[PDB]
RNA sequence: GUUUGACCUCAAAUCAGGUAGGAGUACCCGCUGAAAAGCGGAGGAAAAGAAACCAACCGGGAUUGCCUUAGUAACGGCGAGUGAAGCGGCAAAAGCUCAAAUUUGAAAUCUGGUACGGUGCCCGAGUUGUAAUUUGGAGAGGGCAACUUGUAAAGUGCCUUCGAAGAGUCGAGUUGUUUUGCAGCUCUAAGUGGGUGGUAAAUUCCAUCUAAAGCUAA
């Protein structure tokens, strides 16, 4: 038996989640993260992440996010 | 006192301070003729209160009474519905024909995601200012949102077009302004 | 060349401090904070591209008792993994000395290292992995800081030194091969020493010995 | 006493040894033909988070639960 | 296909002799002669000891 | 139902608006004692999941402690006060360098609504008296560490 | 520094509610 | 409209009704703590208690106590000596309640007062949510079928659509303490997620639960 909290993420839950960061903003090492990103590269990018987080999957999880962000910001 | 002495420091501080644009979305509210409007519209819809509810229960339940009794059918209530997860129920659905949202709520949290919400699902919500007055208007102290869904033909147009006026009165005029940080001013 | 020193969620104090005291002989080395995953490895090549370093070394700490490590080059093929055994730290008194962090290493192997192939390929990156360029810092004094790696049947010990003559100051290592596979952290096995029995299997052997024993009783 | 379940021992050195439980499951007390809740007035006992997995335990449990059907006499 | 992927790893090692005791190394020609019962880091230490003086005397000289 | 926004509205704290609102409110919850009642719970969904209802019978403490543990000792500092209400739990609002801030949910077990309504009439018993005193509230198990 | 906030994902509408809950029997029968 | 009124907040009551202390403290639960004392809190028991469990089996199935496991594993200038736990036999056995989606075709909820625990009437509390229903063992919506116990409540077969959960938390660095846990400071996530534990014929597998909320006799 596999818990319904197992199952995988709602359209509701995505969608809420969408929501709150929109409304939320970017934290001040967040708005560092997105220009060191534009200026020095995702190596440097995730270098920052990792040292302001502990582990290093966290770190790419976080790089990955903020390039949607930024993606889906200057496109559209 | 020292009430009176926070609640009079309260709110220059808020102003003193860089308030998100998340905020001062509120305080950009309806003007004066539209909000009068539309509180003319929603006293056709007051819901029935605990006493007029007791009243019919009682006649009807005395028109049972009888041998000789009567038995009828009748068409459903109209009226305002304003309970908060209520509020947001009737959204999602969608069923609100109109939503009013009050600014002033200690709690500001409670209320913060709903203009965005209405904003993506497309329902045409209001900032209406105080909490108190749609109290007033629902048989409650107050009730901090002011949803309607279902509105009877005789004021169908008179909905449609306050949709409209409300259109052009909020979401024209302030979209850019709810677009930058307020407040940031000392005092 | 540059170098990590990677290790696992499993942490013993005593099996702490010698990742300390191997951080503090080779200045190229990091000591970048432990990973999450024992079982995905691929990542740590990129933290190497991220980091430019030629070779890299992590260690699995299992069940807070048993420790392997894998030193590899992270763009390049060779993969060794190895089982470790019989260590000592520095707070007993076995050892009476410390060194400036940084001087030039000497080493030594007490064995050919040149008839057997794999263990000519042990022997060769680990000379790469302590091999000091001169950007190590105090490199300047020579602190005559030396090692020496001994296979006694095919365990390495590998030991540390300073003269007095000498004495002995760093990390006692008994050391003892696995496996040998291909690519950066993946690429597919290629050898493996049959003669190494890990204490999985030992441990095994035990129960499967006590259940015997219950079922003849 | 509430009746049990009959239930096959865990690890190797008492493999071969055969216990009393705590209850049987949901899915045995339906194949019983009654449910749980009606079962526990009755005096059956019911574990949830345990899981069938062996047949024979489970067929001798069953025929177990329809002796134990057929010895009581109930009161409205 | 054990020795193939070996020669493979030794052409990956990237450890020229152009500068000649950089690495700074001594190899020996024979093993450790460790009886079981004695002491055999004590049997250890000693061979090394001739080793590194070993490496002393090649570090002076050169 | 609008809770889940609060939810994870407040799952999101560094953010803006509730960084902002950390700020007000710890401001204005300075120009006030280290002790006092709040009128409505401010984050009402972890005083819900925590167990609150809206009804006569449910106190809510807004407790100041400088920087055991800090949450069992805030717990104890309303067990003394209000020794006539009982202890139900507390959760985190609000922090500053100086103190953190927490908000305390009590139960009376005299009003009749809390007597009645079998849901809540367990803590009514009198053993049950002073909680945080015995660490039989949430962080008083946590720190005693007792789970399987 | 500040700088105004980017309505990226606010500006794209979605045609459809978030839950396909069934409608309930009573909200049409007299209660 | 310089008026008046909605709220919110705060005071004041010789206003109504209740509640805390203190003694004791054999047992119990927390804090502190030396070479135990002390502090705080009950009760007839208390605590704990229905798995973010134990295991690797042909799996077990809340907690509690006794025998065994056992002076074993593990720890320890591996010295003094310290010192468990799975499982098994036995006693006694008990399971439940929230928080997540709307009743919106009618807050259906409840304190208090008053006239006769109940009933009526009236103030209030409450939509910033009291009731009913649902706690993953699913459950909800309806329709069909029969049953079983005033267009009353509940149980089962089938079709279709839906089917919502604990964040200054998890985790990471560092400091102090402890034998891994705990406490503080900086940082802080994710949802076919997360935690824990085995496993390779390794660009691995499958194994097991669902924390960050709560009650419960013996």
């Amino acid at each position: 038996k596999i818990s319904y909290k197992k199952g995988a993420a709602s359209n509701r839950t995505k969608f809420v989640r969408s929501l709150v960061r929109e409304i939320a903003g970017l934290s001040p090492y967040e708005r560092r993260l997105i220009d060191l990103i534009r200026n020095s590269g995702e190596k440097r990018a995730r270098k920052v992440a990792k040292k302001r987080l502990g582990s290093f999957t966290r770190a790419k999880a976080k790089v990955e996010e903020m390039n949607n962000i930024i993606a889906a910001s200057r496109r559209h | 006192p020292e009430y009176v002495r926070v609640q009079r420091q309260k709110k220059i501080l808020s102003i003193r301070l860089k308030v998100p644009p998340t905020i001062a979305q509120f305080q950009y509210t309806l003007d004066r003729n539209t909000a009068a409007e539309t509180f003319k519209l929603f006293n056709k819809y007051r819901p029935e209160t605990a006493a007029e509810k007791k009243e019919r229960l009682t006649k009807e339940a005395a028109a049972v009474a009888e041998g000789k009794s009567k038995q009828d059918a009748s068409p459903k209530p109209y009226a305002v519905k304003y309970g908060l997860n209520h509020v947001v129920a009737l959204i999602e659905n969608k069923k609100a024909k109109l939503v009013l949202i009050a600014n002033d709520v200690d709690p500001i949290e409670l209320v913060v995601f709903l203009p965005a919400l209405c904003k993506k699902m497309g329902v045409p919500y209001a900032i209406v200012k105080g909490k108190a007055r749609l109290g007033t208007l629902v048989n409650q102290k107050t009730s901090a949102v002011a949803a309607l869904t279902e509105v009877r033909a005789e004021d169908e147009a008179a909905l449609a077009k306050l949709v409209s006026t409300i259109d052009a009165n909020f979401a024209d005029k302030y979209d850019e302004v709810k677009k930058h940080w307020g407040g940031g001013i000392l005092g | 060349q540059r170098t990590l020193l990677i290790s696992s969620r499993g942490v013993n104090y005593r099996h702490r401090h010698l990742i300390q005291d191997l951080s503090g002989l080779l200045p190229h080395s990091r000591k970048e904070p432990k990973l999450d995953t024992k079982k995905d490895l691929q990542q740590l090549n990129e933290i190497a591209e991220l980091y430019n370093c030629n070779n890299v070394l992590f260690f699995e700490a299992r069940k807070h008792q048993d420790l392997y490590l894998w030193l590899s080059k992270p763009p390049n093929g060779p993969t060794i993994k190895f089982y470790i055994q019989n260590l000592h730290t520095m707070d007993e008194l076995n050892f009476t000395g410390n060194c400036l962090k940084g001087s030039r290493p000497v080493l030594s192997f007490d064995q050919r290292f040149e008839s057997s192939p794999h263990y000519q390929l042990i022997k060769e990156l680990l000379v790469h992995n302590f091999g000091v360029p001169p950007n190590a810092r105090k490199s300047k004094p020579f602190i005559d800081h030396v090692m020496s790696f001994s296979i006694v049947d095919d365990k390495i010990w590998v030991r540390t030194y300073e003269i007095s003559s000498l004495v002995e100051i760093g990390p006692r290592f008994v050391m003892t091969v696995i496996l040998i596979l291909e690519g950066s952290f993946g690429g597919p096995k290629i050898y493996e020493n049959k003669q190494y029995v890990s204490p999985n299997v030992v441990r095994a052997q035990i129960k499967q010995q006590a259940a015997e024993e219950a079922k003849s009783r | 006493d509430l009746l049990r379940p009959v239930v096959r021992a865990p690890t190797v050195k008492y493999n071969r040894k055969v216990r009393a439980g705590r209850g049987f499951t949901l899915a045995e007390v339906k194949a019983a033909g009654l449910t749980a809740a009606y079962a526990r007035t009755i005096g059956i006992a019911v574990d949830h988070r345990r899981q069938n997995r062996n047949q024979e335990i489970f067929d001798a449990n069953v025929q177990r639960l329809k002796e134990y059907q057929s010895k009581i006499i109930v009161f409205p | 296909n054990n020795t193939k992927a070996m020669k493979h790893a030794l052409e990956r090692v990237q450890l020229p002799w152009k500068k000649h005791s950089f690495q700074e190394h001594q190899s020996v020609t024979s093993e450790t002669n460790t009886d079981e019962h004695i002491k055999d880091i004590y049997d250890d230490t000693e061979r090394e000891l001739a080793f590194y003086k070993q490496s002393l005397d090649a570090v002076l000289v050169a | 139902g609008a809770y889940k926004y609060l939810e994870e509205l407040q799952r999101k704290k560094q953010s803006d608006v509730l960084r902002f609102l950390q700020r007000v409110r710890v401001w204005e919850y300075r120009q006030k004692n280290v002790i006092h009642r709040a009128a409505r719970p401010t984050r009402p969904d972890k005083a819900r999941r925590l167990g609150y209802k809206a009804k006569q019978g449910f106190v809510i403490y807004r407790v100041r402690v400088r920087r055991r543990s800090l949450r069992a000792t805030a717990e104890e500092r309303v067990g003394r006060r209000a020794a006539n209400l009982r202890v139900l739990n507390s959760y985190w609002v609000n922090q500053d360098s100086t103190y953190k801030y927490f908000e305390v949910i009590l139960v009376d077990p005299q009003h009749k609504a809390i007597r009645r309504d079998a849901r809540y009439n367990w803590i009514c018993d009198p053993v049950h008296k002073h909680r945080e005193a015995r660490g039989l509230t949430a962080t008083g198990k946590k720190s005693r560490g007792i789970n399987k | 520094p500040y700088e105004p906030l980017i309505d990226w994902f606010t500006r794209h509408e979605e045609v459809m509610p978030l839950t396909a809950v069934p409608e309930p029997k009573r909200r049409f029968v007299p209660s």
